This record gives C-alpha cells, structure tokens and sequence, in this order.
C-alpha cells in the first residue's frame, strides 16, 4: 500500500519471530538508509528532542525529526564513515 | 533466505515470514495453516468482505484477530505474530497477496514449479503428458524443480493454446494470427 | 487574465498612471477594445463619434514624437491641440 | 474514373469483413477441434526441436 | 457495445476512473457510453490503469455523477456520421447536429481518429491561391492546398478576415470548405450562422458549400481538445472520397493548445513550458500532418491562432509557427493607424515568395516594396529625433511612397460593412502586380495620400483623386 | 488477385518463438508501458509488441520496466505479451544509403525498395579518442563566397548554424549540398562527401520539397535524409542523430568524408523534453532535461577528422539550431555554443533588408580558421575580413556632415556587402570566389556604381571565361595564387573594369 | 569478495542489490564486470534493504539486471608516481595515452579529506613569473587560486604553456592539466602541442601529466575528474615536496556536470539549477589545494562565464575560493603585447604593501596610477588633440606606452609563436624595472626598444640596438 519503516525486511523479521523490544528501540537506535547527511533510524523511542546522538560510525547527530518509530537524526559530519 | 526475491507488495512481509519459517523449517506447516484460515475466513463472508475493508479499527483490528485465532488452534506462531504485524499495520488487504508470495517462495524452495496452458478449451490427457514429457525433454526443465502446469480455458484465445512457465512462453493464439491476417486483407 | 480575456467580448483595460494625469475614472484606451461589439450605441452617436478614435490614435503617436522636446511641425500640433482638448 | 477506383478499394475492404464471416466459420467448424489440435502436437514437435 | 461494463470509482473531474471487472480488457482509445439523463456521457479511454480500471476523460459535464455508476463500453474511437448532408449543418463534438436539422445523413461512418498520410502519399502544392486582398497576395501570395496560418489579436477581425475569406475564395471554388470553431463563442457563433446563412454558403434547403461544426467554450476542456480531430476526419471523407478539395478553416488552434494542456494536467502528466502539454509538440505535429495536400484531394487549411499577449515567441504559438506553410500576423497598431487590413506586412510571410515562383517582375517589385517599407521603418527612428528635414530627398520621396503604399493598403471589405459601412473590392493578381509597380516608379506621386486611403486597384486610386480634384 | 498476394506474405508467417523473456503489459497509459517480465533485458533493448511495435527500455526497475514504446497507443493494450528482440538498437550502415530517404528504423519513407547496406551497427558507439583524430587540414566549400572565405569550413569540423526560424535556414544548408554535387564528381573521396541531412521535427510535407529539390539538382546520388518527421514518435526523433551518425561512422571508417547537417536540434531536445517528463525522468533547466547536455556533447563529438593512422577519413558536421528569438542564451544553445567549433548566426534585420542570405558576419565565427581555408582565397580575402570591419561601425555613421575617408568607407563598404549577396540556390567554384573578391578588395568594383555591381558581377565571370579559363582552371588546379597570377588577375580585372 | 547483482538501471544510476552486511559505503568504488572490460560505479547512498544507489563514471551500454559487481571499498584508487609525469590518464585512472599500463609504484584513493588547520599554514606566499605583469599588477601566490579568464585565441594555451615552462624555471616543479568537458579537437590539439613544445616529450622528459575529461564522458565523471589530478597533486606536494600548479578548464562544467549528479541522485536543485552541495564540493578542491608544511599546490581555473553573469550563482562561488583573478584582453593581444593581460583589470588580493612590500606595492600602485590617468588622459587627449597634452600629461602618456611596449617580452614558448626566443624576468628584477622607468631614469629610452623584450637590463641593449 505505502511505505512504512517497518517494511525494513530485518524489522520485519523480528517483529514477525515474535521480538520487538529490550532497549533497541528505547535507548538505541539502528541506523536503515543513510546518505545526504541525514539517517533514518529505527528505534530511539527514549530520545529527547534536539538532543546529541553518538552513532557507532564515529559520529555524532542532532536529532531533527522525531517521527513515528524513526528518527532522522542529521549527522555532523560524513557519510564517509557512515553504513 | 529468500530462494527467490519476489519484490514488495507485502511479499516483502511474505518474504520475511518466508526466511524466518524456513529458519525454523515450519513453512509447509505455516502453508496449510494459513491456507486453512484463509479458506474459511473466505468462507466467512463478514472476513470475506470486512476483511478487505479499512472499516476496522484499531481496537476492532484486534479483536478480529482475537476471533480468527478461534478459527483454528496453532501452526506456526509467526503467522500468527503475522497477523498481529499486518493489523496493526492495518494492510488486511493484502493477506491473501502476502499468503500466494509465501507459497511461491515455499515451493520455490521445495523446489516445484508452476504454469500453464492457457489455451481455448480443455486439453486431452495426452496432451498433458506430451506436454510435461516434452518441457522435461526441453532443458527448459531440467530438473531438480518439478513441473505442475495448469491448463486454463480461456475462450478469448479463440482457438490453440499458450505454454506459460519460466517465463518462457510458446504462443500458438490462432486470435492473434487472425488479428495479423486482417491487417494485411486491410492494406 | 490570459483565460478571461479569450472569453470576452471587450477588453476595457484601465491605467492607473492615466489616472494619476487626472483621467479619474481612468481608462486605458490603446487598449479598450470590444472584440465583438461595435454597434450597440446610439445611432446618432455613432454618426458624431466616427473620427474620435483617429484623433486620439494620431494623438497618442503625435504626443510620443512631442516627448523626446523636438520641434513639432504645425500639422503635429494641430493634431496635439486637438487631441489634448 | 474515382469511384471506378474507390470500388476496387470498397471491394478490398468488403472481402475484409467476407474474411471475418469465414473466420466465425472456421470457429464454428471441428477446424476447431482438429486443427487446435494440429497446432497442439505441432508446438510439441516445436518445443521438442528446442 | 460489449458487456464489458464498468463502474465508475472516481469522480475527481472529468477524469473520470471506470472500473471494468475481471476477464474483460478495454483498449485505449475506445468510447464509453454511460446512459445519463444527459443521454450518453462519452468517455475516450486514455489510459490503462490495469486491474481492468482505467482512466478516461470526459466530453460532456460529470455533474451528478452517481458513485459506481454502470458505464457501457461501444470500443473504439468515436465514430460520427459522414455524408454531404454534413455539409449545411453545425455539428457537436459527438457527431449531432446543434441546428437540430436532423441528424446528419449517415451514409458512412468514420472515427474521429485517423493517422497522417504517408511520405510517400504526399503531392507537393505549388499553385498560389488568390486572396483579393492586395497586401497579402503581393506579400505573402497564399497556395493551394496550403497551410495557412491567421496568427492575430482577440477577434480583431481574425473572424472577418476569414469571413472575407469565405466570401470571396471559398463561395469562388467548387469544392467544399469546412468552418470549425475550437472554444468560440455563441455570440460568436451566432453571428457567423446568421451571416453564412445570409451569405447563402449555408444553404438550409439544398447543399452548402460549407459544413460547420462549432465546439464552444463552454463544453468541458476534453471535449474542447477533440473536436478538432472529428472536423478533420470530415475533411479527410471529402478529401479523399468525395474526392473534392477542401478550403479548410478552423478557430482557434490557441484554444486547441489551450484545451490540451489543461487535459495534460488533469491526467497528471506534467505540463512542460509555460504550461502546455508534455506532448505539445507531437499533438500539433499529428493534427499538422494530417492536414496536407494529398493526390486524392488538396486541403488548404486556413487556421486561426490567438497570439496570448501578442507574444508568438510563447512556445506555443512558435511551435505552431514551423509546421505553417503560409504565415500571417494580423496586428492591432496597423488597425489602429487605420490600415484595413490589420496585417503586418513584414511580420507576414508566405513560404512562396520566391522570385521564379511569384514571376520575376511580382517578385522584384516586391523586394522594392520590402526596401520601401523597411527604408521607411528605418526612418522612422531618425524622423523620431532628428526629423524629416535633413533626410534626402530621395529619402523623402520614398517615405511620400511609402505613407502612399501605407494607405494604398488600407482597402475596404465587404464583411466590414457590418464594421465600416464601406464596400470591399477584389483586384486581380495582375492588376495588383501592376498597381504596386506604378507607385514604386512614381507615376502616382501626384496622387493625394486619401486617395489612396481606403481604395482598391489602379483605377480606384486615380478615381479617388478625380473625386478629390472635383 | 492483390488479396491472394497479401496473404502469400501472412501465410509465410507461422513461425513460433519460445520466448525466452516474455512480459505481459501491467499498464499502459501515456505510451509508458510498465512491464511485468523481461528479466534478461539489457538496457536500451529492442523489444517487439504483440502489436509489433518496437521500444527501448530507459527505465529498468525492479519489479516492471517501464518501456517506451516508438510505436502509437491506438494500436498497444493492456496485458500483451512484450517480446523480447534482445538487442540493442541497431540500424543498418553501409554503402547503398546514398540518395536513400529512410526514417530512423531504416525504412525507406521513400519506399525506394529495400536499403542497400553493408551491417546493422549500434547507434550508442561512442566519438573518436583524441589519438584517434589529427588536424583538419582539409577545407569544404559550400558555393556561398562569404561562407567560404569569412567563415572557413573545414571537414570533420564542426560548426553551428544557430539562426532565425527557418528564415532560410534550410536554404543555407541546401547551397552546401549543391556545391558538393561538384565535388562529389571529384574522384577523391576527401571530395566525395556523402551527405546526410538529418530533417528532425520538419513535416512530410517540407521534406517532400526538400526531396524534390534534391531530385531536380540531382544531389541525391549521395544524400541521405534521415528523416524524423513532425507524425513520427518523438524516441525515434530522439535517437534519430544518433542513428544518423551511424551512417556516417562507415563513411568515416572507411576513411572516406562526409558531411552530416542536423536540422534541428532543438527539436530533438524537446523530444527528449517530452520522454523524460512522461517517464517520470527529472526536467531541468528550460525544462528540457538536465542530460540533454550529455546527449548533444556525445553526438557533436563523433563527428571529427580522424588521424592519419585512422585512414585519414571523417565525418565533417554542420549542426543547425534553430533560435526562436535569437536567444543564444537558451539553455540548448548556450550547450551547444560550447561544444561547437564556430557558430553561424543569421540576422532578422538582414533578412529584411533583402539579405537573404542574411547571415550575420559579426556574430559569425570560425574557430579553425584558415587552417580549413583555401590559400588563394585566404590572400584575397585577409583585406575583406578588415573592410568589412570597418564598414559595420562606419554603417551607423552613415547618419549628415561627414567625411570624405568615412564616404570612402561607405562607398567600398555598401559595394563589397551588396557583392557578398547570392540568390537562393546558386553555389559557385572557389576559382570564381577569387577573382570577384579580389576586385572588391582591390577596389575596382567599389569604384563602380552600386547598382551596377550586379550587372557587373556576371559579365565579369562571363568575360574572365573568355579572356582567361585558362587563369580559372590555372586558379582551381594551383590553388595558391603566385605573384605572376595576381598581376594577370588585376590585369584581367582592370580590362574588365574599363569596360 | 563482496559481489551484488544490479537490481535497477534506471539512467545511469544503478541500484545494487548486496548480500547482507555486505553492504558498502558511501564514496566506494564498484567494478561492473562487462565486455567492455569494467564499469566503475561509485555508490553514493545507501538505499537501505541492501540496496544502493549508485553513479557512473563509465557509461552504461547495455546491461542485463543481475551483473555481479565487485567492491574495490573505497574511493577509486588512481595511480601516482613520479612516473605517472606525462601520462594522459581517464577518469577510471588507466591509460589514454596509449604507450600501456601506466608507470605507477602506488595508487591511491581519489576521496580524500582536506589539511587540518594546523597543516594550513600560517603565512601566505607569493610565487613568480617571468611575465613581470602578472608579479607586478596581480603577484603570483605560492598556494593560490587565480582564476583565468580569456579563451583561446588570445593564446590562453600558449599562456598555459607559459606557466609550464615558467614552473619549470621557477621551481622545476611539477603540472597537471585536466580539462573538464574538453572538445576533442581541443584534446588533439593540446597533446600535440604539448609534445611540440617538449613540456611533455614522449621520448624526452614529460614533467606535465594530462588528465583529459571530454564532455562525452559521464557527467559523474566530469565531476571525479579534477579530484583525480588533485590527487597527483597531493602526491607531488606530500611526498616530493614540491609545488604544482593545477590547470582545470571550465568550471562552468564542474559545476553543471555537477548540476546533473544532483539531478539524476533527485537532490532537489538548488539555485539556477546548480547542486545543492555546490559549494561544499568547491571547498574540498580548494582546500585541499593549500599550501602545506611540506609543500603547496597552487591552482589555474578557467572560468567560463554562465551567460556572462557574474551574479549567477558559481562565479560567485568561485570569486570567494580566487585569491586573483588575470584577466586577459584580446585587445592587449592585438596591440601585439603578448603578454595580452588586460593590465588594469588583473587584480590579486596579494598586492597588499606587507604582502609583496611597501616599495613593490607603491610602484605597483603607480604603474596602476600611470595607466588609469593614461587611459581617462587618452579619452580627451584624443577627442580635443594630441597637441593639448601638456608636459606633464605627456610624461604620463608616454610613460603609459613605453610601459606598455615594456610589458611585450616574448616568451620561451611562444618563440615559435611571435616567432621570437622567450624572455622571462625574475621577481626582483621586475620591482626594479618599473622603479627606474618610473623614475624616468630610463625614459630616454624609446617605444621599440621597451617593445618585445623582458627586464630593464635587456632594454639598454635593445635601446642601442633599435637605434642602431
């Protein structure tokens, strides 16, 4: 029908194997698509609004838009180091 | 694993069911029993309409989950966290999409493949053998993959018959052969 | 205005600098026009009315030629007379 | 002369629709039965030259 | 009509999506009638959806529009009534007549599409057609079996050039013309039925030599888009069948732009510059390319085209400005100067002009008329500052002539009784030729400026200034 | 009967494919087709529809391909089967093309029988490497003197043609063509310059001038139109100078000349507009594509005179804009301005003023110059370039009290612009430049009056015919003028003069 | 070996479909197994759902779906060496040049960051010329950006050349000419000449480097281009020391090649069509052309005007990167001065008196003084008479045209092209040569012999021999 963030086949396979919590989607995120400086998390459910986020890519983010069960996080620094 | 992407339409959701059923090798099981609740919620005309409608909740979502889970008792409970996924995601639509995808990926992995004989009218037993003789002796199948084919009457192919499978296609339409006939007896 | 204008009989264009100069109600004649319409006034008005329109045109290029402050030929200024009264 | 030529035009274009009329007959026919059936074993023949 | 039926399942405007049910494949381009108390509402199929749904544009107002509304399929393009009863008759977009005469004689059928003839079908022209209206013929001679184009103002006798046009080239020929109004107006319209039904073209007991189909603009923009077409299979039935040239006219191809692009939007195909249709282009070029001088029978095609805010440099005039044989702009200031015709001489150009072609002396006295004229449009400026006084001689005597050849332009026309109140005249090529020459070499250098004013040939020129030196 | 013929042909079609990439139509809408299949498809396939028509396939998505089919929707519907050709574009290049009119599929719209040609090659090939191209030593003369001598033309050059809507613009092409029908009768095949004249938007019926006009001067016999009419499918009109560069690859391959004459691009552009706003492909500046530019770089690249170890052969261009107001700062001319090697730009004032032609000099430029310039006619015709020069500014000083060296000017002025115009359709012989520049240059005509120039012009010719074919064809076959010529030349000139 | 299978070819942006956690980075380099040998797709974004979207550098020529792809994982690594002097080299970093696989020890990532501010060096330097125009009235920056403009025909190539041979005197440095949306004919040209002029002489010594980007090339690889030679560059300057000088033509066509990458990536366009990250992209060329504790790039930019505006968007954009800008004027050339620099409109924002000292800033400012009174004086002295000069207004008339037949020196590369040996003056002797002429030391000295030869020392000499 249209897109969701939940259609991420690795969401979605935990979420159908019956897993969907535990911290992951609390007090960290995973990062799904990435690229023009700004990334799509899944999770990040404990978030505050504008605040720092340090990825495991080296690199730290401000919180932008905090969306329903995704953030887009904008990432100070380059996608070089970034997946 | 996938055996065979079959790109979205909630057969990214059957595609998911799919690897992680046959990681837990409960996908011919998972098969029945979705084609069994599939059946007789078909068979119920309320979830042979309703279901299909966006009438529902949320709360009203659940609860008819809750009362398909009445329908049958277990088999496979990642079709039935399926079921939780996909009406709250509200796509209920799209079930019967999501259950034919999960098929194909099964049987793909069986290693079983489907077509067809789409042809004007019902083809003779002989015919059939010949045909399956003949896809086999091809290296069209070549085996390692089974053959089903299903012959269709369509009468809009006005007469021969159409092979589908693999995308390999033998088109004898004598409608089309007709069509180009005309044109020529029109210049 | 480029729809209306294709539906339309007339065009009756107004300028606001014309009315500023003191034609107020102002009224953009260059580009007043009845795209249809051409009979519809009274008959002895368009007896007297007939020239009016060629004044005024002479007027308008007569008056162009006035602006620039080169010397006028007195058949130019019977025409910037006229126009201007 | 012109409709001397037009006819011979109409005329191709009647012979159009005299085809059509034999087509309903061929799929009235057992044509339908026999050579549906000619076309079957000759795609085998084909699918079999593959 | 086959028992593919559908229902409708958007009403959003005239786009209208049907949704025909499974095992049952409609084909683009085929005519949907849905019974309606506005009889059948004709929807052409332009898209596929898939899923047996497609989405169609309507001809006729969507008002009242019931939700799954049961829509029969009659296939195909529509298909209108052809015969020679067409001609004499107004006809609506969906082939009835709108004079109520009846229905048109239905001898032959014929869709409203049709595809342009091939490379190799085409006969070149290379005949001048005659115009009686001295400027044009000089200027931009016009040729049979042409593609004629009247860009000009809004109605600023765009109609009475061609209502000229109609008294004098097609009541002259034999064969048949067809007048078709793409978005005009029924004051309009009106106007033109009352006057060729007084002109006696429309004849409403026996034949006209002229056939109407006047789409007005009231009518929903689809139906605005294909009317053209119709009016162009009629020609194609007389072109080729009936064999006879055809002396075309069609009002205004701007509103055929026009209508397209607003039908591009609504299938939500993204319109290109300045809003005209992605497929602007290809659109104008089939409807171009159809028209054409074929061995069956030549076309001459006179087409009205509205300059939107005088400016033809707008895509879709320019557009259109290639695919014209015979250009003509018709100009508000030449009107205004009081110069009937309202035409541009320089900005009119016909593709024959060439010195063979037109003959050397027609020719040859055109390019001094050209050098005239442009000499004088040069002077202009320098009038504008230094003035006439200090400008040759020869350079004023070539501005006496061309003041002269400004006002020996200005020629009344029949059709502008009903404006001026003063009768046209018609001049013979020849004399034209003629005429022209004599002011070049001076001969009428003695003759006042108003007697030239307003008058038609070489005798009328001289006669004027008899009346004025009595 | 013709009936039992026709069907003859339909009975000799029963031939089955087991297709090996079949797709089935999902939707068609907008002559987008979107394909279900098709998985072994390779980018830009020829792909045949059960309506039989033919399609590329710019867009591969996953799931569909999304075809765009050179074909009409009248005849496409939902649910065929797509086959697939299962090649990529290709249309047949060879020898027999010449005086062939073809559409882009390679069909002759002049149905002249079956084209004669050697292959069928892609039309995507790539431009020669620069190690592959080497100097264009070689001039062209177009039989226009002003042409041939203010704005040198060389082969395997390219050059725009960028001018008011065809205000002749046609016509300027065509003169190069019939001075080629000379040259092509020369046996070098440097000479031999087998054209192409590509007519993209131009209606049939234009064409069909064209081609009459052609057949009357007999220059079919080595042109080929590749003709992309107004009817025909805006991807064939898209692809067409791709195609037609093809052509000409086996010319220049073959190391033999040619001359392809794009007429005009900027509809091709539109064309390419149209596709890439249907297919959903992002609009950009002008709302023409954003890689129109890429499109046009690539094609203006191929043609080019290719080094001496590449057979010493080319593929000589002259692309024609057409500027709809001049506007040079259109975003399709701007491109191509870059890309070419020269521009032509006519002038609208010219063309009324009785220019016709009515190019404009000033805005007129060579970037090669007098390396594609014949010597003579550099020698006579170095002064002209500085005349002319002098008489544009001098030409607004045409307007009370002025003096005598300015009148000097005017009179040398007026007299070489009124020689330097040609009647449509009259092309000449450089030995025949020469001599008439010469005078001009040397001032013996701008001392008769102007209007006898012209009278002056043909009995010159006619009288240097008599007096001296011997110094003509002395001037065509030595091609440098040595001192001894130029004394015997201004001899001829002053005894002409005189009389 | 991480391997994909293309899922989309939509345009030239191809959709790769990777085994799981098998997943690229952005800025890698993809090889396309193809008969046409490879196809190098940079993957610049992560599409998510193992997917990419990627750009081309080569051209996509047909392509089934499915092709596997393997990963080099990172940013193409293009050859470097002091052996990969005088080798054109394509985009994908291989050989055009045709005399084979390219004499290469290394070969690194075309990607990389620019210096930290502690590796910027604190102060500036100036370089120099023999053309004492341009270390006079715009100085030479040692690091700098001065941005060129007047086409070819002027001899924008044989002034190009004139660097070449100048930072081979200058310093024995190195240079890489990379020519973005480069004519063929151009190419041809420009090799050829090369070789003619010995800067780059096959059997000889070839100190230039050609990187050549024709405007058939892919417009991704119209962008990568210049990042190649930069780094070249960055092998000379890290790894030999030395400086460069980095010829790039229009940057018009970096900036529209990279007006497309935005496009066909569906990055929304920014003003007048140009990137959105236009100018970030400027800012990693030109900063990582610095000049360094160890060495400094230095670099010559061709600007080809958009329209002539220098108010759209990438000239401006430029301007802020140039710290000069030369100027050349047709009519210099035509006056027969090569140097065809227009004097007055060549500006260097390096002519402050701390800079290039107060002594050369103040005959500078004179010489600029001389030619600003000369021209305003020229405008009336013309219209009024040339016998309405006074004896100062002639001093500075004749000041201005000695010093403007000063200004011909001929040059060593243009010895073939005046047809005259080259004369080059060194940056000492430049400020001295303006000293004395303005001190009408030397203004005993006439028109000719200040005509067609460098320094002041060489003027005494041609003033006996024009005499003589």
């Amino acid at each position: 029908t249209k897109a969701q963030p939940t259609e991420v086949s690795s969401i979605l396979e935990e979420r159908i194997k019956g897993v969907s919590d535990e911290a992951n989607l609390n007090e960290t995120g995973r990062v799904l698509a990435v690229g023009d400086g700004i990334a799509r998390v899944f999770g990040l459910n404990n978030i505050q609004a504008e605040e720092l986020v340090e990825f495991s890519s080296g690199v730290k983010g401000m919180a932008l838009n905090l969306e329903p069960g995704q953030v887009g996080i904008v990432l100070f620094g380059s996608d070089r180091l970034v997946k | 694993p996938p055996p065979v992407r079959l790109f979205g339409v909630e057969g990214t959701y059957a595609t998911a069911l799919y690897q992680a059923a046959a990681k837990n090798s409960s996908i011919d099981a998972a098969f029945q029993s979705l084609q069994k609740v599939e059946s007789t919620v078909k068979k119920n005309p309320k979830l042979g309409h309703l279901l299909l409608n966006p009438a529902l909740s949320l709360k009203d979502r659940n609860s008819v989950i809750d009362a398909i889970v009445e329908t049958h008792k277990n088999l496979d409970g990642y079709v039935v966290n399926l079921l939780k996924v996909l009406s709250e995601n509200n796509r209920l639509g799209c079930f019967e999409k999501i259950a034919s995808d999960f098929g194909v990926l099964n049987d793909a992995h069986n290693g079983l493949l489907k077509g067809t004989v789409t042809s004007a009218e019902p083809l003779d037993p002989k015919s059939f053998k010949r045909i399956e003789k003949a896809l086999s002796a091809s290296k069209l199948v070549g085996q390692g993959k089974s053959l089903k084919l299903e012959n269709v009457v369509k009468p809009e192919i006005k007469g021969g018959l159409i092979v589908e499978l693999g995308d390999k296609t033998v088109d004898l339409s004598i409608s089309t052969k007709i069509q180009k006939l005309n044109k020529v007896l029109e210049d | 205005p480029t729809n209306v204008i294709s539906i339309t009989d007339g065009q009756i264009f107004l300028e606001a600098e014309l009315f500023y100069k003191g034609i107020r109600p102002a009224i953009n004649v260059g580009l007043s026009v009845s795209r249809v319409g051409s009979a519809a006034q009274v008959k002895a008005l368009k007896q007297v009315a007939g020239s009016l329109k060629l004044f005024l045109a002479q007027y308008r290029e007569v008056a162009a030629f006035a602006q620039f402050g080169s010397d006028l030929d007195a058949s130019t200024k019977q025409t910037l007379v006229r126009g201007e009264r | 002369v012109r409709y001397e030529a037009s006819l011979r035009q109409l005329e191709q274009r009647q012979l159009a629709k005299s085809v059509i009329s034999r087509v309903q007959s061929e799929l009235g026919n057992p044509k339908f039965q026999e050579k549906v059936l000619q076309q079957s074993i000759s795609e085998i023949e084909q699918l079999l030259s593959k | 009509s086959t028992p593919i039926t559908g229902k409708v399942t958007a009403v959003i405007g005239a786009i209208v999506d049907v949704h025909f049910e499974q095992s049952e494949l409609p084909a683009i381009l085929n005519a949907l009638e849905i019974k309606t108390p506005q009889g059948k509402l004709v929807l052409e199929v332009a898209q596929h959806l898939g899923e047996n749904t497609v989405r169609t544009i309507a001809m006729d107002g969507t008002e009242g529009l019931v939700r799954g509304e049961k829509v029969l399929d009659t296939g195909g393009p529509i298909s209108v009534p052809v015969g020679r009863e067409t001609l004499g008759r107004i006809i609506n977009v969906i082939g009835e007549p709108i004079d109520e005469r009846g229905p048109i004689k239905s001898k032959l059928r014929k869709p409203i599409h049709a595809d342009p003839p091939s490379f190799a079908e085409q006969s070149t022209s290379a005949e001048i057609l005659e115009t009686g209206i001295k400027v044009v013929d000089l200027l931009a001679p016009y040729a049979r079996g042409g593609k004629i184009g009247l860009f000009g103002g809004a109605g600023v006798g765009k109609t009475v050039f061609i209502q000229e046009l109609i008294n004098n080239i097609a009541k002259a020929h034999g064969g048949f013309s067809v007048f078709t109004g793409v978005g005009e107006r029924t004051r309009e319209g009106n106007d033109l039925y009352r006057e060729m039904k007084e002109t006696g073209v429309i004849n409403l007991e026996g034949e006209s030599k002229v056939a109407l189909v006047f789409g007005q603009m009231n009518e929903p923009p689809g139906a605005r888009a294909r009317v053209a077409l119709t009016g162009l299979t009629i020609a194609e039935y007389f072109r080729d069948e009936e064999g006879q040239d055809v002396l075309l006219f069609i009002d205004n191809i701007f509103r055929f732009t026009q209508a397209g692009s607003e039908v591009s939007a609504l299938l939500g195909r993204i319109p290109s510059a300045v809003g005209y249709q992605p497929t602007l282009a290809t659109d104008m070029g089939l409807l171009q390319e159809r028209i054409t001088t074929t061995k069956k029978g030549s076309v001459t095609s006179v087409q009205a085209v509205y300059v939107p805010a005088d400016d033809l440099t707008d895509p879709a005039p320019a557009t259109t400005f290639a695919h014209l044989d015979a250009t003509t702009v018709l100009s508000r200031g030449i009107s205004e100067l009081g110069i009937y015709p309202a035409v541009d001489p320089l900005d009119s150009k016909s593709r024959l002009l060439d010195a063979a072609v037109v003959g050397q002396e027609h020719y040859d006295v055109a390019s001094k008329v050209q050098e005239t004229l442009q000499t004088y449009k040069s002077l202009q400026d320098i009038i504008a500052i230094l003035g006439m006084d200090e400008l040759s001689e020869q350079d004023k005597l070539t501005v006496e002539r061309a003041r002269k050849i400004q006002r020996f332009l200005s020629q009344p026309f029949a059709v502008a009784e009903v404006f001026t109140g003063i009768p046209g005249k018609l001049v013979r090529l020849k004399d034209t030729v003629a005429s022209f020459k004599a002011v070049l070499e001076g001969k009428y250098d003695n003759i006042p400026e108003h007697a030239f004013y307003m008058v038609g040939g070489i005798e009328d020129v001289v006669a004027k200034a008899e009346k004025l030196a009595a | 009967e013709v009936s039992s013929i026709l069907e003859e042909r339909i009975k000799g079609v029963s031939d089955e494919a087991n297709l090996n990439e079949t797709g089935r139509v999902l939707a068609v809408g907008d002559g987008i087709a979107r394909v279900f299949g098709l998985n072994n498809i390779q980018a830009e396939e020829l792909v045949e529809f059960s309506s039989g028509v033919k399609g590329m396939a710019l867009n591969l998505e996953p799931g569909q391909v999304g075809i765009v089919l050179f074909g009409s929707d009248r005849l496409v519907k939902e649910g065929e089967l797509v086959k697939r050709t299962g090649n990529i574009v290709d249309v047949p290049v060879g020898p027999g093309l010449l005086g062939r009119v073809v559409d882009a599929l390679g069909n002759p719209i002049d149905g002249k029988g079956p084209i004669d040609a050697a292959g069928r090659s892609r039309a995507q090939v790539k431009a020669p490497g620069i190690l592959p191209r080497r100097s264009v030593h070689e001039p062209v003369q177009t039989g226009l003197k002003a042409v041939d001598a203010l704005v040198p033309i060389g082969r395997g050059q390219r050059e725009l043609i960028i001018g008011d809507r065809q205000t002749g613009k046609t016509a300027v092409a065509l003169d190069t063509i019939l001075n080629q029908k000379r040259w092509n009768n020369g046996s070098d095949e440097s000479k031999k310059l087998y054209c192409v004249y590509v007519a993209v938007g131009q209606k049939r019926s234009t064409v069909a001038q064209l081609v009459q006009t052609l057949e009357q001067h007999d220059a079919m016999k080595y042109s080929i139109i590749v003709a992309a009419t107004a009817s025909e499918a805006a991807p064939l009109q898209y692809l067409a100078p791709f195609t037609a560069a093809s052509i000409g690859e086996w010319f220049r391959d073959n190391g033999k000349h040619a001359l392809i004459v794009y007429d005009d691009l900027s509809k091709q552009a539109v064309a390419y507009r149209q596709l890439s706003l249907l297919l959903r492909r992002p609009p950009g500046r002008e709302a023409y594509p954003g890689d129109v530019f890429y499109l046009h770089s690539r094609l203006l690249e191929r043609a080019a005179k290719l080094s001496e170890k590449e057979g010493s052969g080319s593929l000589t261009a002259l692309p024609v804009i057409e500027t709809q107001g001049g506007d040079v700062s259109a975003y399709i001319p701007t491109n191509v301005i870059s890309i070419t090697d020269g521009q032509i730009f006519l002038e609208a004032e010219l063309f009324y003023k009785g220019i016709r032609p009515a190019i404009n000099v000033g805005l007129s430029v060579s970037r090669v110059g007098s390396a594609a310039q014949v010597k003579a006619l550099k020698q006579v015709a170095g002064s002209l370039k500085l005349f002319l020069a002098q008489y544009r500014e001098v030409a607004a000083f045409a307007q009370s009290d002025l003096d005598a060296s300015t009148k000097q000017t005017l009179v040398r002025g007026e007299r070489l612009t009124q020689l330097l115009k040609q009647n449509q359709y009259s092309p000449l012989a450089t030995e025949e430049q020469v001599p008439l520049i010469y005078a001009g240059v040397n001032g013996h005509l701008d001392g008769i009056e102007l209007s006898r120039i012209g009278e002056f012009e043909s009995s010159f010719l006619s009288y240097l015919k008599s007096n001296h074919n011997e110094l003509l064809t002395e001037i065509r076959e030595k091609g440098e003028l040595s001192k001894e010529l130029l004394a015997s030349l201004k001899s001829a000139t002053e005894s002409f003069v005189a009389t």
